[PDB]
């Protein structure tokens, strides 16, 4: 048929789970060029490859595009704030985690990354209960 | 040793740009910039402390300390 | 506890996965015929391949990139082999003795009715370019329910195309397909193999279909909050039914018999690369190479670490011995075999293996087929005499004598030196202090000799350092001098200082000689370049100063740059 089949994400997730990052970059360039543009999962795992290499400044603007195409998803607004925990800008990240903490409740790691990002600040007392909030939902 | 972090992190910043060999500022950058939390510059710091001197001990206990943070939690 | 090398054919081109290989008898005889959904050596066209003996039997083109392969029974009509199923796109193609028929269709779930109002307003020539582009922004941004496989390209089209498609874009009857990801087999109505088999299909709409033999309508429907890529079934029916599935979010989801919700959820740290069950425990493979194990309800039982990256996992089942083991195709080329916590054996020979099955091939009952990463083949054959042992030695920590207490040897030239220290040492202590007491004075009298002149490139009040260098292009009569300023504050931008260099007049010019420095931001380093124009060959040092704005002429950070002798 005419438009796109638009879903071949089952293959790209097989490449990234196999750590074959050189063949996966071809299919990301293939599927994004096969569609007219703005594919979702081809953007996401391309940002998760650059975050494995150290290019965290490039794995933050790609997660900004992935924060646009689905603003009701609690994944990317959580996954952006992981890429801001690593660039050093700590206090900027604790509100984006709160931005995902209100779009979804009862989540384990969002109440845990808020714990560890307070300890790299100097606020300690409101970090100790955050991990207690992160332990009761899921022990790790 | 005294506490002047931002003073120290600029002298190592200019010790590296004068000697683009000699691993000792590069590794020493990545134990100031790791204790703060900037795990992106503290990778490229401890990247050059491998290429300019491999078989170091406390670089290989630092890149694998960082590459666990980069994959997932 | 050894194998037999059947063949080794490293020249073939078989690019596939462990999900799309199957062992069944395509002609109804006793010969088990391997079937492989070959993708393509460079991502080429998908071509179906079946195997008879060590070489291929029939090839066939495929409509799309295939997902998995299974073999399924009809009823008691004939005792022939189960009919082959092939999942590819949103259309599974069943194959029963190489007969292409029954292109099954997905249910094609319809979009949400807020999109249907945009579907129903422009098709009667009531189309406006602006207010269509804003009504879609009220759909996607408040609460999505998007179905944006086709609805997104039903909305992203701009002013020029949509006004040219006032009839066409509204004649595009949307199909709303959804691509199947995976496929597995469940014995229907009972746990025995003599009963019929029942399809389970997971797809991109995070839902788990379950199909029926010979009618293929729908049996039921399950709801999962994440897209599944690895799944299995314990296999029972009509009294109890456990459906386990792994997802892209790194979780383990299990399903009850009729409750269509994930009753128990357990997580990992990373993506599971394979989901295989044992008789009662269920194992996963993390991509951090930590092969776990979880029980029926699912708790932590044991964990084996693997010294290389996991790449393939599969199930071992011997009909004679009754042994249930789990495979692990590693990255260097070895294939480790494991029971509950014991390594059974390894096969070190080939390169990296991507595909793996273990069953009967043709007449022989013990065959463990594997496949190179380049596309070639390698076949192993077990013998009847070999039963699998541990047979593992006691590999200790350090049995090597590589370093036996590396300590340097102290010769006679040290042992006479301690006798000089023992008797006349009391004169040596007072000799050190009164020589060090001049050293503190000689340092501080030379320290303050430059601190008052502020020769040091470091400061405290206005907090920048100053580095400077002669650049490579600065050679000969022409000469270029860079200069490096950078603030050391976090939030205090120093403002509008002055750089001037007094210098003993040699025969160079330096035409600007007095700048106004820009606003230094905290963090960035600034290159500042000049142009020395020397006329003949001399060498004499410059002194480059930086001042505060108007009041303090005390000149902090004056750097006595020593020049190179140019020609």
């Amino acid at each position: 048929e005419f438009p796109i089949l638009e879903k071949q994400n089952w293959l790209i997730h097989l490449h990234y789970i196999r750590k074959d990052y050189e063949a996966c970059k071809a299919v990301i360039k293939e599927q994004l060029q096969e569609t007219q543009g703005l594919c979702e999962y081809a953007i996401y795992v391309q940002a998760l490859i650059f975050r494995l290499e150290g290019n965290i400044q490039e794995s933050l603007e790609l997660f900004q595009t992935c924060a646009v195409l689905s603003p009701q998803s609690a994944d990317n607004l959580k996954q952006v704030a992981r890429s801001l925990f690593l660039l050093g800008k700590h206090k900027a990240a604790i509100e984006v985690y709160n931005e995902a903490a209100k779009l979804n409740q009862k989540d384990w790691e969002i109440s845990h990354n808020l714990g560890v990002c307070y300890i790299y600040l100097k606020q300690f007392n409101k970090a100790q209960d955050q991990l207690h909030n992160a332990l009761n939902l899921n022990r790790h | 040793r005294k506490g002047h972090v931002e003073q120290a992190r600029a002298l190592l910043q200019t010790a590296s740009s004068l000697a683009p060999h000699m691993y000792e500022p590069h590794f020493n950058f990545a134990t100031i910039s790791d204790k703060i939390g900037d795990l992106q510059r503290s990778y490229v710091a401890a990247q050059k402390s491998e290429a300019a001197f491999p078989d170091h001990v406390d670089t290989q206990h630092l890149i694998k300390q960082l590459r666990q943070h980069f994959a997932m939690l | 506890s050894k194998w037999l090398d059947a063949h080794y054919d490293p020249m073939a081109n078989i690019h596939t996965f462990s999900a799309c290989l199957a062992l069944a008898d395509l002609h109804g005889d006793g010969e088990y015929k391997l079937v492989v959904g070959d993708l393509g050596p460079g991502g080429q066209q998908p071509r179906l391949k079946v195997l008879k003996g060590p070489l291929v039997m029939t090839e066939s083109p495929l409509p799309a990139l295939p997902a998995a392969a299974a073999t399924f029974l009809m009823e008691q009509h004939e005792p022939r082999t189960p009919a082959l199923a092939l999942a590819s796109g949103p259309c599974v193609y069943v194959y029963k003795n190489l007969r292409p028929y029954f292109k099954f269709s997905l249910p094609q779930l319809p979009p949400n009715p807020l999109e249907q109002d945009l579907w129903n307003q422009a098709k009667e020539d009531r189309i406006d370019p602006l207010t269509l582009k804003e009504m879609l922004e009220s759909i996607r941004e408040t609460a999505e329910e998007p179905l944006s496989i086709q609805s997104l390209r039903f909305l992203q089209l701009e002013l020029s195309e949509m006004e040219a498609f006032v009839n066409q874009h509204k004649s595009n009857s949307i199909k709303r397909q959804t691509v199947i990801t995976t496929m597995t087999t469940l014995k229907k109505n009972l746990a025995d193999e003599d009963a019929v088999s029942c399809l389970v299909l997971g797809t991109e709409n995070k839902e788990l279909l379950v199909l029926d033999p010979e009618a293929f309508t729908i049996l039921a429907k399950m709801s999962l909050p994440s897209v599944p890529v690895f799944l299995e079934v314990s296999g029972q029916f009509d009294v109890e039914f456990r459906l386990a599935a792994a997802c892209r979010n790194g979780n383990i989801y299990i399903l009850r018999r009729d409750s269509k919700h994930p009753k128990y959820c357990i997580e990992l740290s990373a993506q599971p690369v394979g989901l295989i069950r044992v008789h009662k425990v269920l194992v996963v493979g993390s991509t951090q190479d930590s092969l776990h194990g979880f029980t029926h309800k699912g708790k932590k039982l044991w964990t084996v670490q693997m010294p290389a990256a996991i790449l393939t996992m599969n199930l071992l089942e011997q009909h004679s011995r009754g042994l249930q083991a789990v495979m692990a195709g590693l990255a260097n080329g070895e294939v480790r075999i494991y029971r509950d916590k014991a390594l059974l054996n390894v096969i070190h020979t080939p390169d990296a293996v991507t595909s793996l099955c273990f069953g009967r091939y043709g007449r022989e009952d013990n065959t463990l087929i594997m496949t190179t990463r380049g596309g070639g083949l390698i076949i192993k054959i077990l013998k009847r005499t070999a039963v699998f042992v541990e047979g593992g030695s006691e590999v200790g920590p350090p049995p090597a004598q590589a370093m036996k207490l590396n300590v340097p040897r102290k010769t006679r030239l040290y042992v006479d030196q301690t006798l000089r220290e023992r008797e006349a040492g009391t004169a040596m202590h007072r000799a050190f202090q009164t020589d060090l007491y001049l050293l503190r004075l000689r340092a501080a009298r030379a320290y303050l000799q430059a601190l008052e002149s502020s020769l040091s490139p470091l400061s405290t009040t206005a907090r920048e350092p100053l580095k400077l260098h002669a650049v490579v292009q600065g050679l000969g009569p022409t000469f270029k001098l860079t200069l490096h300023l950078q603030n050391t504050s976090t939030t205090r931008p120093v403002l509008g200082l002055l750089v001037c260099f007094l210098y003993n007049e040699a025969l160079y010019s330096l035409p600007r000689a007095f700048f106004k420095v820009p606003l230094l931001v905290p963090g960035l380093n600034y290159p500042l370049e000049t142009f020395v124009e020397s006329l003949s060959n001399k060498g004499i040092s410059d002194i480059i100063k930086v001042l505060v704005l108007r009041e303090g002429q005390s000149a902090p950070l004056l750097s006595a740059h020593v020049n190179m002798p140019g020609s």
